[PDB]
């Protein structure tokens, strides 16, 4: 999965990311809540005012298991096996959240990497998000 | 689609300093680029093997800037999208027999394309109304697929 | 939406010879084994950990008669579709968040589900109105969702 | 991919169909066209009339490449490899009309194998056809 190229982009645009990718993930997570309601559903017992701690902490949780997906990049699958598990059967997540996340994620390196979002690194980081989306609902079809 | 007015309004305030200009080509040339199966439908304009390729092709630019006129009059006529996009619509089903589930991958683009240009001012909640907006105009278009 | 009258009067021809009663549960049934994430929605209706289960569920089959029931309201009123689901509309995104998007995996297996049960009475023209039928549907649930 | 379950489901309802895989392919893009117009798009120099030996033709060479899906199952993505270049590389077929003749082909089969086609059955072989469908669309994204 993934052309050569593509890697690439991706280790490169992560590594700019570097000490914010847990602060990049709170933003998504605020910006999904906010643009697609239905999502908060899987949070009920969560603050999710703006700065809320528990709204970072799930940044960080996403964003470390991004980081370690793009250090295994040609072991997805077994590398999130797991969360593969942990989302389709005890979470039952609607497969179309991980497309709202993902896209939610895309809007804010936009927003924080004006240089480093060239077209090119755009559609890298769209396969590669789209490519753990897919991993973590293999478990449904 | 049900924006309050504080929402109308901010999307308004933000699209004034929108350059359609730049812009109108950055987000045709990002669809090209990111979903590949779009090309398709643009054939005559020359080659778009490479993301150089489109975002150079000068036809990607001018017609980029035309969509997002015709996307400037849905803004000023939030009230009746369906009405304002049935022509486009109508051309979009009877003569380009575009798939209406392509509108929407259309509005999240441009949605990455407002982002990396206001940077910060894109807020969460400028954001939402952003998404509103862009999922009425894609219902809008499809709408003469029904 | 837009049915020729050809099309709705076979529309309802078909219906007419429909049992809501079976085939109600046999819709719900497999769009919960089908998409299985949609089992998240009904946890109070106890198993439904096998097609078997949800299959044998009396909840399942109950609930699926009520749904088909509220389906031929629309059937009844193809012109008013939005005003006809406006409050199941608000119904499932406020109360339920369910996504609009499943709206659309439902319609495709009621599509199935009458494909299974009238057999070669399921012409290709008569799954086309059913399918614009469906989509419609879809769409009056979503519309207070936008 | 695919459960062991769900691959005793797929070889032995495709076992059903036999022969009638072309003639049942040939209906399902009968339904398609018809349900779908923007597909038809994709054969411009076709008769697309009812029984039209251009459109058989066409289910024939989709249930055959489905019978050698079913017949490596388990190395689809190489099985199929030369078929996903074609449609996305040289055709460059939208991803959703993959899921418009899946679904078309669900109905073909649900109305003319009352029988064989149990809720659990059903399940099978959409997960089959969401699998080939994925394969082929793989060169995308
Ligand atoms: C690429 C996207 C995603 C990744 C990498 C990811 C990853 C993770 C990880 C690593 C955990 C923690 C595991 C543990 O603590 O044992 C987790 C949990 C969870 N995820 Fe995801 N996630 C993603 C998407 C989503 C989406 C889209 C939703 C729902 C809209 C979601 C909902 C949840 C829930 C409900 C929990 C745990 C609840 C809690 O601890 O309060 N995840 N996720
Ligand atoms: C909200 C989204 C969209 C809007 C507002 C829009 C609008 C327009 C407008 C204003 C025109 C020109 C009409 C004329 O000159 O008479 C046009 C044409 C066209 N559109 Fe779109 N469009 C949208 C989406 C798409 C998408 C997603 C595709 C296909 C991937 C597409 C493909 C085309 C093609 C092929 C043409 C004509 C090209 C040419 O003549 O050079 N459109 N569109
Ligand atoms: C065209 C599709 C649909 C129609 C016409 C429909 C309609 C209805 C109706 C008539 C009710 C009951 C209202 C009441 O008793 O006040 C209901 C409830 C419900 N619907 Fe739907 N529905 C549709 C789709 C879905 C889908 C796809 C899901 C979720 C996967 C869903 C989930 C629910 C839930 C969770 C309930 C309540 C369960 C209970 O109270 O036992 N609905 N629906
Ligand atoms: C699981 C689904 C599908 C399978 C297994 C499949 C398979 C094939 C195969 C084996 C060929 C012939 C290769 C050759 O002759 O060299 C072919 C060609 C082709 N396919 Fe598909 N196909 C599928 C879906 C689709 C869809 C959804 C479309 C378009 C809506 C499509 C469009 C075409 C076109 C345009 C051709 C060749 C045109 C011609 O020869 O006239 N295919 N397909
Ligand atoms: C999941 N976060
Ligand atoms: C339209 N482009
Ligand atoms: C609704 N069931
Ligand atoms: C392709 N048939």
């Amino acid at each position: 999965m993934l052309s050569p190229a593509d890697k690439t982009n991706v280790k490169a645009a992560w590594g700019k990311v570097g000490a914010h990718a847990g602060e990049y993930g709170a933003e998504a997570f605020e910006r999904m809540f906010l643009s697609f309601p239905t999502t908060k559903t899987y949070f009920p017992h969560f603050d999710l005012s703006h700065g809320s701690a528990q709204v970072k902490g799930q940044g960080k949780k996403v964003a470390d298991a991004l980081t370690n997906a793009v250090a295994h990049v040609d072991d997805m699958p077994n590398a999130l096996s797991a969360l593969s598990d942990l989302h389709a059967h005890k979470l039952r997540v609607d497969p179309v959240n991980f497309k709202l996340l993902s896209h939610c994620l895309l809007v804010t390196l936009a927003a924080h990497l004006p240089a480093e979002f060239t077209p090119a690194v755009h559609a890298s980081l769209d396969k590669f998000l789209a490519s753990v989306s897919t991993v973590l609902t293999s478990k449904y079809r | 689609m049900h924006l309050t007015p504080e929402e109308k309004s901010a999307v308004t305030a933000l699209w004034g300093k929108v350059n359609v200009d730049e812009v109108g080509g950055e987000a045709l040339g990002r669809l090209l680029v990111v979903y590949p199966w779009t090309q398709r439908f643009f054939e005559s304009f020359g080659d778009l093997s490479t993301p150089d390729a489109v975002m150079g092709n000068p036809k990607v630019k001018a017609h980029g800037k035309k969509v997002l006129g015709a996307f400037s009059d849905g803004l000023a006529h939030l009230d009746n999208l369906k009405g304002t996009f049935a022509t486009l619509s109508e051309l979009h089903c009877d003569k380009l027999h575009v798939d209406p589930e392509n509108f929407r991958l259309w509005g999240n683009v441009l949605v990455c394309v407002l982002a990396h240009h206001f940077g910060k001012e894109f807020t969460p909640p400028v954001q939402a109304a952003y998404q509103k907006v862009v999922a009425g105009v894609a219902n809008a278009l499809a709408h003469k697929y029904h």
